[PDB]
C-alpha cells in the first residue's frame, strides 16, 4: 500500500502541474483576447468612417 | 495531505474561473465579427458602385480630350 | 470532526471533477465560436482586398480626370 | 484520482488548442486592421478629390 499511496501522489502532483500549465495558456490566451476586441472596437469606428466616405464620394459625384 | 488537496481545489476553481472570461471574450468576438462583416459587405457594395462611376467619369473627360 | 474533514475532501475532489468536466464544455463552446469567427474573418479579409483594390482605382480615375479636366 | 488526472489531461489537450486559435486569430485580426488603416486612408483621399 506504500507504492499506491505513492502513485496516487504522483498522479496528484501532474494534475497539478497540469492546472498550472493551463493557467499560464489562459492568461496568454486571455491578453490576445483583450488585445483582439480592443482592435476590432477600433475597427469598428474605422469601418463606420470608411462607410460615411463612401456616402459623400457617391453623393458629390451625381 | 488536506493542504495539498486545498491546492489542487483552489487552482482547478480559478482556472474554471478564467476559461468563462475567455469563452466570454470569444462569444463576445464572434458577435463583433459578425456585425462588422455586416457593415463590410455595405462598404464593399458601396465601392463598387463608385468604381463604376469615377470609371465612367474619367472615360467622359477621356472621350473630351480626344476631340 | 475527522469524520466531516473527509466530507470535506470528497466535497472539494468531487467539485474539481466537476469543475474540470464544466470547463470541458465551455471550452468546447469557445472553439466552435471561434471557428464561426474565423471562417467570417477569412471571408471579409478577401472583402477587405476587393475594397482596397476598388479605392486604388478610385484615386487612380480621379487623379486622371482631374488631369484632364 | 486517476479518472479526475485523465479528466484533466483531456482538458489540457483542448485548452491547448483554445489557446492556439486565440493567438492566430488576434494575428489575423491585425493583418486586417493594417488593410482598413489603408483603407480609411485612400478613402480619406478620395473624398477630398470629390470635392
Amino acid at each position: 500500500l506504500e507504492e499506491m499511496q505513492r502513485r496516487a501522489d504522483q498522479l496528484a502532483d501532474e494534475s497539478l502541474e497540469s492546472t498550472r500549465r493551463m493557467l499560464q495558456l489562459v492568461e496568454e490566451s486571455k491578453d490576445a483576447g483583450i488585445r483582439t476586441l480592443v482592435m476590432l472596437d477600433e475597427q469598428g469606428e474605422q469601418l463606420e468612417r470608411i462607410e460615411e466616405g463612401m456616402d459623400q464620394i457617391n453623393k458629390d459625384m451625381k | 495531505a488536506l493542504s495539498e488537496i486545498e491546492t489542487r481545489h483552489s487552482e482547478i476553481i480559478k482556472l474554471e474561473n478564467s476559461i468563462r472570461e475567455l469563452h466570454d471574450m470569444f462569444m463576445d468576438m464572434a458577435m463583433l465579427v459578425e456585425s462588422q462583416g455586416e457593415m463590410i459587405d455595405r462598404i464593399e457594395y458601396n465601392v463598387e458602385h463608385a468604381v463604376d462611376y469615377v470609371e465612367r467619369a474619367v472615360s467622359d473627360t477621356k472621350k473630351a480630350v480626344k476631340y
